[PDB]
């Protein structure tokens, strides 16, 4: 008895292995991401999160590709010497299962992901998909 | 979070005597939206001995 | 049976002018 | 069915007094009208179970 869930947390394509793909986020309050290995990797794999703006020319266009922040919590005591938050999929992830991921501050309309370099022939073994949740608009 | 009526839609027709049928029409349609709070913090700093 | 229930993302602005009647002129 | 009524008659000449002999002009006309109402069907259901 499922229920019609694609409303109600519906989700998108964010990076198919080959390209990314920024998508709105406006409409919706809060939102997280899902990764997925297709097949055995052979590092660590990091990626660079980046949010877009409206572009100027048309209001609901993404425009370029500001890399967000990182923000450390209580215990955090990496910081990624960067202060420029990315998410690296651990090595030796098994090929049938997922984990989570999300930024605890958004900024601006459309969220995408890129392979961090280096790094880039693993990710074309990953799929990642954000989803998002109630609406605000 | 709260609920939203979208449209209520129409519901029925003026069909034709002597036929004993109906129709379905359009069901309506019933949003659940919702939103969040914010926050607006500050900070400010002194010396003491010019507080004295 | 799958039944779609689908809805936009991006709102478009609703500008119009709000003509008057004009100055009043005489048939004649 | 109903009843219209077109107009009335036109009998009632000023004609001159040496004419021994009146007349009709035109009686009149009434009409009889019709009509019929019209019906609004509908019809809808709910899965027992998916609606309590």
């Amino acid at each position: 008895m499922n229920f019609n869930v694609g409303v109600d947390f519906p989700s998108f394509i964010a990076w198919d292995g080959e390209e990314s793909f920024p998508v709105k986020v406006d409409g919706f309050n809060q939102f997280g991401f899902t990764f997925k290995t297709i097949a055995a990797l052979t590092a660590a794999t990091t990626f660079n999160i980046f949010y877009h703006e409206p572009s100027d020319a048309d209001p609901c266009v993404p425009g370029p590709a500001i890399r967000v922040p990182e923000v450390p919590f209580c215990d955090t005591v990496l910081l990624s010497e960067d202060g420029l938050a990315a998410v690296t999929l651990p090595e030796t992830v098994t090929p049938d299962s997922f984990c989570a991921g999300t930024v605890p501050c958004m900024n601006g309309q459309w969220i995408s992901i890129a392979p961090a370099t280096g790094s880039e022939t693993n990710a074309a073994n990953v799929q990642i998909t954000v989803t998002m949740k109630g609406a605000t608009r | 979070t709260y609920m939203k009526i979208a449209d209520y839609g129409q519901l029925g027709e003026y069909t034709c005597d002597a036929k004993c049928d109906a129709e379905f029409g359009e069901p309506g349609n019933i949003r659940h939206l919702e939103g969040k709070t914010y926050d607006y913090r500050g900070v400010f700093c002194f010396n003491r001995k010019n507080l004295q | 049976m799958v039944k779609l229930n689908c809805r936009p993302l991006c709102q478009a602005p609703t500008a119009s002018r709000l003509v008057s009647p004009p100055c009043f002129i005489c048939r004649g």
